[PDB]
Protein backbone atom coordinates (compact mmCIF):
# COMPACT_ATOMS: atom_id res chain seq x y z
CA UNK A 1 0.00 0.00 0.00
CA UNK A 2 1.22 3.39 -0.10
CA UNK A 3 2.17 5.21 3.04
CA UNK A 4 3.80 8.31 2.73
CA UNK A 5 3.22 9.44 -1.20
CA UNK A 6 3.62 12.86 -2.72
CA UNK A 7 1.71 14.09 -5.30
CA UNK A 8 1.32 16.16 -9.31
CA UNK A 9 4.55 16.71 -10.94
CA UNK A 10 4.04 19.06 -14.13
CA UNK A 11 6.48 19.24 -17.33
CA UNK A 12 7.29 22.02 -19.71
CA UNK A 13 9.79 21.96 -22.46
CA UNK A 14 10.43 25.50 -22.77
CA UNK A 15 12.96 27.21 -25.14
CA UNK A 16 16.57 26.55 -24.92
CA UNK A 17 16.02 23.81 -22.08
CA UNK A 18 13.32 22.06 -19.64
CA UNK A 19 11.76 23.52 -16.66
CA UNK A 20 9.72 20.69 -14.16
CA UNK A 21 8.15 21.68 -10.68
CA UNK A 22 6.59 19.84 -7.90
CA UNK A 23 5.24 20.74 -4.35
CA UNK A 24 7.39 20.15 -1.33
CA UNK A 25 5.03 18.10 0.65
CA UNK A 26 5.16 14.00 1.38
CA UNK A 27 1.54 13.33 2.78
CA UNK A 28 0.30 10.01 4.47
CA UNK A 29 -3.38 8.90 4.30
CA UNK A 30 -4.64 12.67 4.70
CA UNK A 31 -2.26 14.17 7.43
CA UNK A 32 0.96 16.02 5.90
CA UNK A 33 3.57 14.33 7.72
CA UNK A 34 6.41 15.95 5.81
CA UNK A 35 6.54 19.49 3.79
CA UNK A 36 10.48 19.79 3.18
CA UNK A 37 11.02 16.70 0.98
CA UNK A 38 12.93 18.11 -2.25
CA UNK A 39 11.29 15.93 -4.60
CA UNK A 40 13.47 16.67 -7.46
CA UNK A 41 16.63 15.37 -8.56
CA UNK A 42 19.17 16.27 -11.03
CA UNK A 43 20.70 13.28 -12.53
CA UNK A 44 23.59 13.03 -14.35
CA UNK A 45 25.32 15.83 -16.52
CA UNK A 46 21.80 15.74 -19.19
CA UNK A 47 19.27 14.97 -17.20
CA UNK A 48 16.82 15.80 -14.58
CA UNK A 49 13.46 13.84 -13.15
CA UNK A 50 11.24 14.21 -10.40
CA UNK A 51 8.65 11.70 -9.20
CA UNK A 52 5.58 11.28 -7.47
CA UNK A 53 3.87 8.86 -5.27
CA UNK A 54 5.03 6.57 -2.70
CA UNK A 55 8.78 8.23 -1.40
CA UNK A 56 10.31 5.51 0.05
CA UNK A 57 10.14 4.44 -3.48
CA UNK A 58 11.22 6.93 -5.22
CA UNK A 59 14.52 7.25 -2.70
CA UNK A 60 15.66 4.06 -4.34
CA UNK A 61 15.18 5.13 -7.48
CA UNK A 62 17.51 7.28 -6.52
CA UNK A 63 19.91 4.71 -5.37
CA UNK A 64 19.56 3.10 -8.67
CA UNK A 65 20.27 6.07 -10.91
CA UNK A 66 23.49 6.90 -8.62
CA UNK A 67 24.80 3.91 -9.43
CA UNK A 68 24.22 3.72 -13.24
CA UNK A 69 25.43 7.36 -13.67
CA UNK A 70 28.85 6.66 -11.53
CA UNK A 71 29.50 3.49 -13.60
CA UNK A 72 28.68 5.43 -16.44
CA UNK A 73 30.85 8.07 -15.69
CA UNK A 74 33.57 6.21 -14.19
CA UNK A 75 34.32 5.18 -17.58
CA UNK A 76 35.10 8.50 -19.47
CA UNK A 77 34.88 6.96 -23.12
CA UNK A 78 33.56 10.34 -24.26
CA UNK A 79 30.08 9.04 -24.38
CA UNK A 80 27.42 9.30 -21.81
CA UNK A 81 23.46 8.79 -21.20
CA UNK A 82 21.38 11.66 -22.18
CA UNK A 83 18.34 11.61 -20.96
CA UNK A 84 16.43 9.40 -23.92
CA UNK A 85 18.54 6.32 -22.39
CA UNK A 86 18.14 6.89 -19.07
CA UNK A 87 13.96 7.91 -19.40
CA UNK A 88 14.19 4.34 -21.04
CA UNK A 89 16.19 2.65 -18.49
CA UNK A 90 13.45 3.96 -15.87
CA UNK A 91 10.67 2.62 -18.35
CA UNK A 92 12.51 -0.83 -18.09
CA UNK A 93 12.82 -1.32 -14.48
CA UNK A 94 9.26 0.13 -13.49
CA UNK A 95 7.76 -2.47 -16.37
CA UNK A 96 10.39 -5.12 -14.95
CA UNK A 97 8.86 -4.51 -11.48
CA UNK A 98 5.42 -4.64 -12.20
CA UNK A 99 6.02 -7.91 -13.69
CA UNK A 100 7.23 -9.24 -10.32
CA UNK A 101 3.93 -7.70 -8.80
CA UNK A 102 6.25 -5.42 -6.87
CA UNK A 103 6.36 -2.33 -8.05
CA UNK A 104 7.63 0.62 -7.95
CA UNK A 105 4.75 2.55 -6.95
CA UNK A 106 6.06 5.77 -8.13
CA UNK A 107 5.13 7.80 -11.21
CA UNK A 108 8.47 9.86 -12.46
CA UNK A 109 8.96 12.63 -14.82
CA UNK A 110 12.62 12.57 -16.69
CA UNK A 111 13.48 15.55 -19.29
CA UNK A 112 16.57 17.22 -20.32
CA UNK A 113 18.70 18.13 -23.33
CA UNK A 114 21.64 16.38 -24.69
CA UNK A 115 23.38 17.99 -28.37
CA UNK A 116 20.77 20.21 -28.57
CA UNK A 117 18.09 17.85 -28.44
CA UNK A 118 15.59 18.55 -25.76
CA UNK A 119 13.93 15.24 -24.01
CA UNK A 120 10.74 15.36 -21.69
CA UNK A 121 8.81 12.06 -20.83
CA UNK A 122 7.11 10.18 -18.32
CA UNK A 123 6.87 7.33 -16.78
CA UNK A 124 4.33 4.97 -14.62
CA UNK A 125 4.07 2.90 -11.91
CA UNK A 126 3.08 -0.08 -14.14
CA UNK A 127 5.33 0.87 -16.98
CA UNK A 128 3.38 3.10 -19.24
CA UNK A 129 5.35 5.72 -20.59
CA UNK A 130 5.24 8.51 -23.55
CA UNK A 131 7.70 11.30 -24.41
CA UNK A 132 5.91 14.42 -25.47
CA UNK A 133 6.14 18.48 -25.01
CA UNK A 134 4.32 19.07 -21.67
CA UNK A 135 4.08 15.94 -19.17
CA UNK A 136 1.86 15.69 -15.58
CA UNK A 137 1.67 13.29 -13.15
CA UNK A 138 -1.04 12.86 -10.49
CA UNK A 139 -3.84 15.43 -10.84
CA UNK A 140 -1.61 17.36 -12.64
CA UNK A 141 -2.64 15.16 -15.53
CA UNK A 142 -6.26 16.52 -15.06
CA UNK A 143 -5.96 20.05 -13.38
CA UNK A 144 -2.83 21.36 -15.65
CA UNK A 145 -2.45 19.43 -18.76
CA UNK A 146 -5.82 21.34 -19.47
CA UNK A 147 -3.67 24.64 -18.86
CA UNK A 148 -0.99 23.64 -20.65
CA UNK A 149 -2.18 21.70 -23.85
CA UNK A 150 -4.23 25.26 -23.94
CA UNK A 151 -1.17 27.80 -23.60
CA UNK A 152 1.74 26.11 -24.69
CA UNK A 153 3.99 27.30 -27.08
CA UNK A 154 6.84 26.08 -29.49
CA UNK A 155 9.56 28.53 -27.98
CA UNK A 156 8.05 29.78 -24.69
CA UNK A 157 10.16 31.82 -23.10
CA UNK A 158 11.89 30.75 -19.84
CA UNK A 159 10.09 33.73 -18.13
CA UNK A 160 6.46 32.62 -19.46
CA UNK A 161 7.78 29.25 -18.97
CA UNK A 162 7.98 29.83 -15.49
CA UNK A 163 4.84 31.88 -15.36
CA UNK A 164 2.80 29.15 -17.38
CA UNK A 165 4.16 26.53 -14.89
CA UNK A 166 3.21 28.87 -11.42
CA UNK A 167 -0.44 29.07 -12.57
CA UNK A 168 -0.69 25.02 -13.73
CA UNK A 169 0.79 24.67 -9.89
CA UNK A 170 -1.28 27.19 -8.41
CA UNK A 171 -4.20 25.99 -10.08
CA UNK A 172 -3.46 22.59 -8.61
CA UNK A 173 -3.11 24.28 -4.89
CA UNK A 174 -6.30 25.64 -5.14
CA UNK A 175 -8.05 21.94 -5.91
CA UNK A 176 -5.78 19.11 -5.15
CA UNK A 177 -6.10 19.11 -1.16
CA UNK A 178 -2.72 17.00 -1.13
CA UNK A 179 -0.79 19.49 -2.14
CA UNK A 180 1.44 21.64 0.26
CA UNK A 181 2.22 25.66 -0.73
CA UNK A 182 6.26 24.43 -0.67
CA UNK A 183 7.40 23.65 -4.55
CA UNK A 184 10.56 24.39 -6.20
CA UNK A 185 10.85 25.09 -10.38
CA UNK A 186 14.08 23.17 -11.66
CA UNK A 187 15.63 24.47 -14.90
CA UNK A 188 17.72 22.28 -17.07
CA UNK A 189 19.71 23.76 -19.80
CA UNK A 190 22.55 22.87 -22.41
CA UNK A 191 26.22 24.04 -21.10
CA UNK A 192 23.78 26.14 -17.61
CA UNK A 193 23.39 22.18 -16.56
CA UNK A 194 20.60 21.88 -13.78
CA UNK A 195 19.46 24.34 -11.00
CA UNK A 196 16.84 24.15 -8.71
CA UNK A 197 14.89 26.72 -7.59
CA UNK A 198 14.99 27.51 -3.89
CA UNK A 199 11.31 26.56 -1.97
CA UNK A 200 9.01 29.05 -2.37
CA UNK A 201 5.02 29.95 -2.12
CA UNK A 202 2.75 31.30 -3.83
CA UNK A 203 0.46 33.96 -3.28
CA UNK A 204 -3.53 32.67 -3.43
CA UNK A 205 -6.60 34.56 -3.86
CA UNK A 206 -9.62 34.32 -1.68
CA UNK A 207 -11.56 37.43 -1.33
CA UNK A 208 -14.62 37.16 -3.92
CA UNK A 209 -17.45 38.38 -2.42
CA UNK A 210 -19.64 35.10 -3.41
CA UNK A 211 -16.62 33.29 -1.10
CA UNK A 212 -17.49 35.96 1.97
CA UNK A 213 -20.98 35.70 1.61
CA UNK A 214 -22.35 32.61 0.03
CA UNK A 215 -25.98 33.76 -0.85
CA UNK A 216 -26.55 37.24 0.29
CA UNK A 217 -27.72 38.39 3.35
CA UNK A 218 -27.42 41.44 6.79
CA UNK A 219 -28.12 38.19 8.87
CA UNK A 220 -27.78 34.43 7.05
CA UNK A 221 -24.23 34.34 5.42
CA UNK B 1 57.89 -28.18 -18.84
CA UNK B 2 56.33 -28.47 -15.40
CA UNK B 3 54.41 -25.13 -15.40
CA UNK B 4 53.00 -25.66 -19.14
CA UNK B 5 50.13 -27.76 -18.56
CA UNK B 6 48.00 -26.01 -17.01
CA UNK B 7 46.31 -22.22 -16.57
CA UNK B 8 46.50 -21.30 -13.78
CA UNK B 9 50.46 -22.25 -12.77
CA UNK B 10 52.97 -19.30 -12.87
CA UNK B 11 56.04 -20.25 -14.06
CA UNK B 12 59.40 -19.22 -12.38
CA UNK B 13 59.29 -16.85 -14.97
CA UNK B 14 55.81 -15.00 -14.42
CA UNK B 15 54.41 -16.28 -17.51
CA UNK B 16 51.32 -18.37 -18.03
CA UNK B 17 52.32 -21.17 -20.59
CA UNK B 18 48.68 -21.71 -21.53
CA UNK B 19 47.57 -18.61 -22.25
CA UNK B 20 50.67 -17.86 -24.31
CA UNK B 21 49.73 -20.83 -26.45
CA UNK B 22 46.45 -19.97 -27.01
CA UNK B 23 48.46 -16.84 -28.55
CA UNK B 24 49.69 -19.30 -30.44
CA UNK B 25 46.66 -20.22 -31.73
CA UNK B 26 45.44 -16.93 -33.33
CA UNK B 27 49.15 -16.46 -34.99
CA UNK B 28 48.45 -20.09 -36.69
CA UNK B 29 45.14 -19.10 -38.00
CA UNK B 30 44.30 -17.16 -41.06
CA UNK B 31 44.96 -14.12 -41.46
CA UNK B 32 43.06 -10.71 -41.06
CA UNK B 33 43.26 -6.92 -41.55
CA UNK B 34 41.70 -4.23 -40.04
CA UNK B 35 42.31 -0.65 -40.51
CA UNK B 36 40.37 2.88 -40.00
CA UNK B 37 39.63 6.61 -40.15
CA UNK B 38 38.29 8.97 -38.03
CA UNK B 39 35.00 8.01 -39.05
CA UNK B 40 35.69 4.70 -40.93
CA UNK B 41 36.71 1.04 -40.13
CA UNK B 42 37.76 -1.49 -42.37
CA UNK B 43 37.82 -5.69 -41.96
CA UNK B 44 39.35 -7.75 -44.17
CA UNK B 45 40.34 -11.30 -44.62
CA UNK B 46 42.18 -13.06 -46.80
CA UNK B 47 40.56 -16.47 -46.61
CA UNK B 48 41.75 -19.07 -48.69
CA UNK B 49 40.95 -20.79 -51.65
CA UNK B 50 42.95 -24.41 -50.35
CA UNK B 51 41.15 -26.63 -52.67
CA UNK B 52 39.42 -26.26 -55.88
CA UNK B 53 36.60 -28.36 -53.93
CA UNK B 54 36.40 -26.26 -51.03
CA UNK B 55 35.13 -23.40 -49.98
CA UNK B 56 35.72 -21.19 -46.82
CA UNK B 57 33.97 -20.31 -43.90
CA UNK B 58 32.44 -16.58 -42.94
CA UNK B 59 35.01 -15.09 -40.50
CA UNK B 60 34.18 -11.42 -40.75
CA UNK B 61 30.79 -11.49 -38.38
CA UNK B 62 28.32 -8.10 -38.27
CA UNK B 63 27.14 -7.33 -34.62
CA UNK B 64 25.09 -4.56 -34.82
CA UNK B 65 24.31 -1.88 -37.33
CA UNK B 66 27.34 -0.17 -36.00
CA UNK B 67 29.94 -2.74 -34.63
CA UNK B 68 31.79 -5.30 -36.93
CA UNK B 69 34.16 -8.57 -35.78
CA UNK B 70 36.53 -10.75 -37.59
CA UNK B 71 38.19 -13.50 -36.03
CA UNK B 72 40.91 -15.30 -36.11
CA UNK B 73 41.93 -18.86 -34.58
CA UNK B 74 39.56 -21.33 -33.33
CA UNK B 75 36.19 -21.02 -35.40
CA UNK B 76 34.33 -22.28 -32.86
CA UNK B 77 35.29 -19.79 -30.29
CA UNK B 78 35.17 -16.99 -32.03
CA UNK B 79 31.30 -17.95 -33.32
CA UNK B 80 31.11 -18.13 -29.61
CA UNK B 81 32.33 -14.80 -29.01
CA UNK B 82 30.45 -13.19 -31.98
CA UNK B 83 27.38 -14.62 -30.43
CA UNK B 84 27.90 -13.36 -27.22
CA UNK B 85 28.88 -9.37 -28.86
CA UNK B 86 25.80 -9.76 -30.79
CA UNK B 87 23.53 -10.25 -27.40
CA UNK B 88 24.78 -8.10 -25.49
CA UNK B 89 24.52 -5.47 -28.28
CA UNK B 90 21.17 -6.62 -28.18
CA UNK B 91 20.40 -6.52 -24.51
CA UNK B 92 21.73 -3.10 -24.58
CA UNK B 93 19.64 -1.61 -27.11
CA UNK B 94 16.48 -3.34 -25.61
CA UNK B 95 17.15 -1.21 -22.35
CA UNK B 96 18.59 1.85 -23.73
CA UNK B 97 17.34 1.91 -27.09
CA UNK B 98 21.02 3.42 -28.52
CA UNK B 99 23.92 1.74 -29.87
CA UNK B 100 25.65 0.14 -27.67
CA UNK B 101 29.79 2.19 -27.86
CA UNK B 102 32.58 -0.23 -28.83
CA UNK B 103 34.93 0.93 -25.77
CA UNK B 104 33.00 -0.73 -24.12
CA UNK B 105 31.70 -3.80 -25.43
CA UNK B 106 35.21 -4.63 -26.10
CA UNK B 107 36.02 -4.43 -22.85
CA UNK B 108 33.77 -6.65 -21.44
CA UNK B 109 34.60 -8.98 -23.85
CA UNK B 110 38.10 -8.92 -22.76
CA UNK B 111 36.44 -9.56 -19.32
CA UNK B 112 35.44 -12.86 -20.46
CA UNK B 113 38.46 -14.18 -21.99
CA UNK B 114 40.33 -12.72 -18.60
CA UNK B 115 37.62 -14.92 -16.82
CA UNK B 116 38.11 -18.23 -18.83
CA UNK B 117 42.23 -17.25 -17.94
CA UNK B 118 42.03 -17.58 -14.52
CA UNK B 119 39.84 -20.31 -12.94
CA UNK B 120 41.22 -23.93 -13.41
CA UNK B 121 39.35 -26.50 -14.93
CA UNK B 122 39.11 -23.82 -18.18
CA UNK B 123 41.22 -22.73 -21.04
CA UNK B 124 41.88 -19.20 -23.27
CA UNK B 125 39.61 -19.12 -25.58
CA UNK B 126 41.95 -19.18 -28.34
CA UNK B 127 40.57 -16.57 -30.69
CA UNK B 128 41.89 -13.08 -31.33
CA UNK B 129 39.43 -11.04 -32.52
CA UNK B 130 39.87 -7.37 -34.10
CA UNK B 131 36.89 -5.67 -33.78
CA UNK B 132 35.94 -2.28 -35.33
CA UNK B 133 32.77 0.05 -34.52
CA UNK B 134 31.08 3.23 -33.87
CA UNK B 135 31.00 5.45 -30.31
CA UNK B 136 30.21 9.26 -30.30
CA UNK B 137 34.21 9.91 -30.31
CA UNK B 138 33.89 8.32 -34.23
CA UNK B 139 35.04 4.93 -35.17
CA UNK B 140 37.51 2.92 -33.39
CA UNK B 141 39.65 -0.65 -33.96
CA UNK B 142 40.33 -2.56 -31.58
CA UNK B 143 42.16 -5.71 -31.13
CA UNK B 144 40.96 -8.65 -28.43
CA UNK B 145 43.52 -10.77 -27.30
CA UNK B 146 43.02 -14.61 -25.87
CA UNK B 147 44.74 -13.19 -22.70
CA UNK B 148 42.23 -10.78 -21.71
CA UNK B 149 44.37 -7.81 -22.94
CA UNK B 150 42.92 -5.21 -25.53
CA UNK B 151 44.23 -2.27 -27.76
CA UNK B 152 42.98 0.01 -29.98
CA UNK B 153 44.86 0.45 -33.06
CA UNK B 154 45.15 2.73 -36.29
CA UNK B 155 45.21 -0.57 -38.40
CA UNK B 156 46.09 -4.04 -37.15
CA UNK B 157 46.98 -7.67 -38.98
CA UNK B 158 46.80 -10.98 -37.44
CA UNK B 159 46.92 -14.44 -38.50
CA UNK B 160 49.04 -16.16 -40.46
CA UNK B 161 51.77 -14.42 -42.41
CA UNK B 162 50.89 -11.04 -40.96
CA UNK B 163 54.14 -9.59 -40.75
CA UNK B 164 53.49 -9.10 -44.62
CA UNK B 165 50.90 -7.08 -43.90
CA UNK B 166 52.05 -5.67 -40.88
CA UNK B 167 55.21 -4.21 -42.61
CA UNK B 168 53.12 -2.54 -44.98
CA UNK B 169 50.55 -0.80 -43.14
CA UNK B 170 53.43 0.50 -40.58
CA UNK B 171 54.46 2.83 -43.86
CA UNK B 172 51.06 3.70 -44.59
CA UNK B 173 48.82 3.99 -41.18
CA UNK B 174 50.06 7.60 -40.84
CA UNK B 175 47.55 8.65 -43.79
CA UNK B 176 44.46 6.97 -43.00
CA UNK B 177 43.98 9.67 -40.28
CA UNK B 178 41.41 11.60 -42.23
CA UNK B 179 41.37 9.27 -45.54
CA UNK B 180 38.50 8.77 -47.13
CA UNK B 181 36.50 5.30 -47.39
CA UNK B 182 37.68 4.37 -50.57
CA UNK B 183 41.48 5.37 -49.82
CA UNK B 184 41.18 2.73 -46.73
CA UNK B 185 39.31 0.17 -48.94
CA UNK B 186 42.85 0.74 -51.58
CA UNK B 187 45.15 0.84 -48.69
CA UNK B 188 43.11 -2.66 -47.13
CA UNK B 189 43.71 -4.23 -50.80
CA UNK B 190 47.38 -3.34 -50.90
CA UNK B 191 47.89 -5.05 -47.67
CA UNK B 192 46.04 -8.10 -48.79
CA UNK B 193 48.30 -8.38 -51.77
CA UNK B 194 51.33 -8.25 -49.75
CA UNK B 195 49.91 -10.99 -47.34
CA UNK B 196 49.19 -13.39 -50.23
CA UNK B 197 52.22 -15.32 -51.04
CA UNK B 198 50.93 -16.54 -54.44
CA UNK B 199 50.62 -12.44 -55.25
CA UNK B 200 47.45 -13.08 -57.19
CA UNK B 201 44.85 -10.60 -57.32
CA UNK B 202 41.46 -12.35 -57.42
CA UNK B 203 38.35 -11.61 -55.71
CA UNK B 204 37.42 -15.28 -54.46
CA UNK B 205 40.43 -14.99 -51.86
CA UNK B 206 39.63 -11.85 -49.69
CA UNK B 207 36.67 -10.34 -48.29
CA UNK B 208 36.28 -6.57 -46.86
CA UNK B 209 33.49 -5.26 -44.94
CA UNK B 210 33.13 -1.02 -43.74
CA UNK B 211 31.28 0.47 -40.95
CA UNK B 212 31.05 3.96 -40.84
CA UNK B 213 29.28 7.16 -38.49
CA UNK B 214 26.68 6.82 -41.09
CA UNK B 215 27.23 3.39 -42.90
CA UNK B 216 25.91 0.66 -41.43
CA UNK B 217 28.23 -2.53 -41.27
CA UNK B 218 28.13 -3.96 -44.70
CA UNK B 219 30.36 -6.91 -46.42
CA UNK B 220 31.43 -6.01 -49.89
CA UNK B 221 30.06 -7.88 -52.80
CA UNK B 222 32.25 -10.22 -54.61
CA UNK B 223 31.61 -8.05 -58.08
CA UNK B 224 32.37 -5.12 -56.31
CA UNK B 225 35.66 -6.27 -54.72
CA UNK B 226 36.45 -7.48 -58.22
CA UNK B 227 35.81 -4.17 -59.57
CA UNK B 228 38.59 -2.36 -57.73
CA UNK B 229 40.73 -4.87 -58.06
CA UNK B 230 40.26 -4.25 -61.73
CA UNK B 231 41.02 -0.42 -61.21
Amino acid sequence: YPYVTGTSVIGIKYKDGILIAADMGGSYGSTLRYKSVERLKGIGKHSLLGASGEISDFQELLRYLDDLILYDNMWDDGNSFGPKEVHNYLTRVMYNRRNKFNPLWNSLVLGGVKNGQKYLGTVNMIGVHYQDNHVATGFGNHLAVPILRDEWKEDLSFEDGVRLLEKCMRVLLYRDRSAVNKLQIAKITEEGGVTISPPYSLKTYWEFAAFKNPTAGAEGS
Amino acid sequence: NQYDTDVTTWSPAGRLFQVEYAMEAVKQGSAAIGLRSKTHVVLACVNKAQSELSSHQRKIFKVDDHIGVAIAGLTADGRVLSRYMRSECINYGFTYESSLPVGRLVVQLADKAQVCTQRSWKRPYGVGLLVGGLDESGAHLYYNCPSGNYFEYQAFAIGSRSQAAKTYLERKFDTFDGATRDELIKHALFSIKETLQGEKLTSSVCTISVVGVGEPFQTLDQQMVQDLINS
